[PDB]
């Protein structure tokens, strides 16, 4: 007990309660089932409008996001991105690969202890809807970030 | 709002040099073993490939450490096909090992050949549902 | 009012919100502006962060420190050190006339041909980023050189440190 | 030191994982086994990565590992 | 020393191994107090007492 | 007295410990992507040898003799098998125990004794740090050597200036009684250890470009 | 009117030190190591023939990865939605690489693999059947 | 520090600071970049006019800048002189060459402790003005003392 | 005392120039390791340029180098 770790560094549960339940108050999806997490962002919360740039209030939710990330021991993060249908095909997955690419490169930069993160974008293959009013106002346009749990 | 400088940065001028030793130490070797790695073409690489008749498509858990003849002969059985050799069999056997849970007949007969090496060579033939097992003197 | 991102690269406007604010005496939030924007202040806060300037004879020189005001190992721009590219530009409004010269400099740490290449690339990210913010491309030139000369030496560490390096010239006429 | 505090409490101790069980369906952060899948980064003790501190003791403060070295850093100077 | 595990003992050498049909490993080794493994990438050591 | 000396030297030597450990242990990914031996390794899991090099060399003998050569070459440690490529953690990873046991018997009960106390106490101090350094770079440099040894060996058999290892292996069915049986029986040797040539022609000559 | 140079950064140490001392020389051995394998035997051919790249391949990944190679291997096939297989059987002692590396393509990512597997394992990919083959060498 | 000397003999940083901004005070050109050090002085202020002859007043000037140079450890200097066009190439190159000897023989007396003492001039080949009016008076012609300390 | 007074100050002693680094990048002109490049030319010590010293005990007050020399300025007067 003096010598070894009484619990995992950086963990107190309660407070991680109290970060989903605020992250689920601010809007943004937390879903979990099993030992598979899944959060969910709509991207007019983080990009411009169909651009692959940061907003620089995002900052703060994405300091939030990586402070909620290091909780968990892990392996693998899979970034998924989606988008609505705009001018032609390539044009939405590169869109959706930049912007994937960008928030995976600043969290690998951050403290996050996995092995593995894999990023891809499909653009409007698999949307969640079918109303399909706005743009990026549209809630199918988005950024997924799944793991599984491991021990 | 606050953008976040990175965690682990090499803020030190001692192990930026270090970090900079790192990276040409790691291209470097990588250098090393692309030249000095020895290649096959596919263009006439010595696997046997897929037959893809419909005899060959099933699932099998299969497990064997020993002589090749029963295990060959066994496997032809079960795709309902002849089987036939070719030369003699050495004092010796040539032994293979193969244990498997859940895969397919075609690539087990290519993992087969695959230990097989130089002592031997199999073969397929679909239009006369034969299978020759070829020895090498 | 203003944006961290280089103000999305628009020509900004600082000294009305100072008077407005000041209001909130006229001439002392303008004489206030004056004693700002003046240029011995400009280069008393580029000496306040690590920034060198050489003024000599007919031509000036600033001399930039890698890295922190880049990224490491990488032609990336740190995002953290925008007031020192703001008072770059701000400095560099002043002399409308003539060319300019941009350097990069490594130590000697690796292959040649790899640090020429990394000093190329910064030098090309640079001159880029002078380009950008409003001055043409017609008087703008941009080298990397190696370790081919030095201001330091390569023995003792922060020597070696000193000695990566961006260099900036220009002439008056 | 409550290891599934804010929820309904500790359950139990699954030792096939070697974790605590929350009250609500979640783990914890604690342990309760010493077979733990543990990240261990620091350790104490001498003739590490050798063999082990010699059972037998020498008159002076010199002490020698088993597989011969010896390790002043844990000896006694002059 | 003898050890039964399913991870990947690294750092202070061993004379002989098996594995059984399902990845639990065995290895005979000389008296050593720590360990050192690759659980999942990340390198890991192990405080073995009694010696 | 200068037990206050001695046991702040104890003192000074463990906390410069701890905290060289702390460092090097938080430098963790470059350490072993510099140090890597796996990618080093031969063919048949041998670990390979050691070679040392000296240059222009002169050695007087006594009065009126000497010698002298141009190029020596020395083989340090013969090559051998492994099951595991070495790391670096036997060689610069420090010991590490805390001294619990200051001895109270002269305790300070004046101020000139707690002046003497002190000044005794922070040479002792540093003289422990300088110690602690002495052994981290006589353990830096041993590693060095041997990582030194090692590629100056691949470089030499590059340049057709060693013979390599040779190999022979054995092969057997099925062996033993009817009780204890083996599939397998495959016998790895090696006759030949890896040496320096002596011969003229066998050289090698480099270029570059 | 005070002074100042360019460089001026958090403390350092000594034992950091010392490690660039040696870290630079044993750069310096391995650059002109490199350069004198180079010149005294010539390549022949880029293991691109045998792995090509093709399409979803293009999905990208930051790895850091220090131990044996198969389950790796298996994590890349069930990004790929590729079917493993292994070929020959792996030896007793184990195959250890280790990959500190950031945003490559997941091709670029097998050749690295692929050129630090040495002479004991090599690796396929048969994309018009998306098959990705594990083969290991046939000695012993 | 009973046998182990603390600090290198006869120097201290507050004294360098203080005559370094003396000197620039003075308005006597002094720039640091680096390791290196270099030393402008004007002309008109230490020579007579086109002309190796010295002013009673200017061995003040070169006896605390010989101050400020032994405060530094040294291997190498160099010393150039450059000139105005004034009649002829050899004129004033032998001028430029001249006056080197003359500073440099006067240094080499003082006390510093330099290895080497490099001297050359080049008379009006290099200006730093285009502004050309002046004679003496003009900043192009000048005397410059440049130096590295090592270690 | 202060190796870098009236600047910004000290930063750490660089084990390999062994010298203080003052916050305004100058070395400083201070040393912090004995092995640093100091202008040595005095020195203190009997049975120089010889032998060194004979450790040994002596009888009488006679005091001889190592290689056979004596110095009489290291033995006593009588």
């Amino acid at each position: 007990v003096p010598k070894l770790p009484c619990r995992v560094d950086g963990a107190c549960d309660a407070t991680i309660i109290k970060m989903m339940t605020d992250l689920n108050k601010k809007g943004i999806k937390v879903a979990s089932v099993g030992q598979n997490y899944l959060i969910s962002i709509p991207a007019s919360a983080l990009f411009a409008d169909q651009s692959p740039r940061l907003n620089w209030a995002s900052y703060s939710l994405l300091n939030e996001i990586a402070a909620f990330l290091k909780q968990f021991r892990k392996i693998a993060i899979t970034v998924t991105s989606y988008s609505s249908k705009y001018v032609s095909v390539k044009r939405e997955r590169a869109l959706t690969l930049a912007r994937s690419r960008v928030v995976s490169e600043y969290l690998w930069s951050q403290g996050v202890d996995s092995r593995i993160i894999f990023t891809q974008g499909l653009g409007s293959d698999k949307p969640i809807t079918s109303y399909t009013l706005g743009g990026d106002r549209s809630p199918n346009a988005r950024v997924e970030i799944t793991f599984r749990r491991a021990v | 709002k606050f953008k976040k400088p990175p965690i682990n940065n090499p803020s030190d001028d001692a192990t930026i040099k270090l970090a900079e030793a790192a990276v040409s130490v790691s291209d470097s070797m990588l250098e090393m073993a692309k030249v000095e790695k020895v290649i096959t073409p596919p263009s006439k690489d010595n696997t046997l490939t897929i037959p893809n008749a419909y005899n060959l498509q099933a699932r099998a858990s299969v497990d064997w450490s020993g002589p090749i003849e029963e295990l060959t002969a066994r496997i032809a059985k079960a795709a309902h096909f002849r089987f036939r050799v070719l030369g003699k069999s050495p004092s010796v056997p040539v032994l293979i090992s193969i244990s498997t849970k859940d895969e397919s007949l075609a690539e087990i007969l290519r993992d087969i050949d695959y230990q097989a090496g130089k002592k031997a060579s199999i073969h397929v033939y679909p239009n006369s549902q034969v299978v020759e097992l070829r020895y090498a003197k | 009012c203003f944006h961290p991102p280089y103000n999305n690269f628009q020509p900004d406007r600082r000294a009305v919100k100072r008077v407005g604010v000041d209001t909130g005496g006229g001439t002392v939030g303008l004489v206030a502006s004056i004693y700002r924007d003046s240029k011995r202040k400009i280069i008393r806060d580029l000496q306040k962060q690590d920034i060198q300037y050489v003024e000599y004879g007919d031509t000036r020189t600033l001399i930039i420190p890698t890295d922190k005001y880049f990224m490491f190992s990488s032609p990336r721009l740190n995002e953290i050190c925008y007031p020192g590219l703001n008072n770059v530009i701000r400095l560099l409004n002043f002399y409308p006339q003539s060319t300019i010269y941009v350097a990069g400099f490594t130590d000697n740490v690796g292959s040649r041909s790899h640090k020429r290449k990394l000093s190329q690339a910064q030098a090309e990210t640079m001159m880029t980023f002078l380009w950008a913010n409003g001055i043409a491309a017609k008087r703008l030139k941009a080298e990397g050189y190696g370790d081919k000369n030095a201001i330091s030496d390569n023995a003792i560490i922060h020597g070696s440190a000193q000695n990566r390096r961006i260099e900036i010239q220009w002439f008056t006429s | 030191d409550g290891c599934c505090s804010k929820m309904g409490g500790i359950n139990y101790c699954d030792s096939s994982a070697g974790r605590l069980v929350c009250n609500n369906g979640f783990y914890s952060t604690c342990y309760c086994t010493r077979h733990a899948v543990m990240d261990l980064q620091f350790l104490m003790g001498c003739c590490l990565w050798h063999g082990g501190v010699y059972p037998q003791l020498n008159s002076s403060g010199l002490v020698v590992c088993n597989d011969g070295y010896v390790s002043e850093e844990c000896s006694l100077q002059k | 020393m003898y050890v039964r595990t399913n991870l990947t003992i690294l750092s202070p050498g061993w004379l002989a191994s098996m594995t059984s049909a399902d990845g639990t490993h065995a290895y005979e080794m000389q008296k050593s107090p720590v360990l050192l493994v690759s659980w999942h990438g990340k390198v890991m050591q192990l405080k073995v007492e009694g010696l | 007295k200068e037990t206050a000396l001695s046991v702040g030297a104890q003192a000074g030597l463990a906390w410069r410990a701890k905290i060289i450990d702390e460092q090097l242990n938080k430098q963790a990914r470059n350490l072993d992507a510099i140090y890597d031996f796996n990618s080093l390794v031969l063919e048949h899991n041998i670990l390979p040898p050691v070679l040392l090099e000296g240059r222009n060399t002169l050695n007087l003998a006594d009065a009126q003799s000497i010698r002298i050569s141009d190029r020596t070459y020395k083989v340090a440690k013969q090559a051998h098998f492994i099951t595991t490529p070495p790391t670096w953690r036997q060689y610069l990873w420090m010991d590490y125990v805390k001294p619990e046991a200051p001895n109270v018997t002269l305790l300070p009960k004046t101020k000139a004794e707690k002046e003497i106390w002190c000044i005794y106490t922070e040479r002792g101090w540093k003289n422990g740090i300088d110690q602690a350094n002495t052994i981290l770079e006589e353990n830096i440099a041993r590693i060095k050597e041997d990582f030194g040894g090692m590629i100056l060996y691949r470089k030499l058999l590059a340049m057709n200036m060693v013979s390599p290892p040779y190999v022979s292996h054995t092969d057997l069915g099925v062996t033993g009684d009817g009780s204890e049986i083996h599939i397998d029986d495959r016998v790895l040797r090696i006759t030949a250890l890896p040496e320096l040539n002596v011969n003229s022609a066998e050289w090698r000559a480099a270029v570059a470009k």
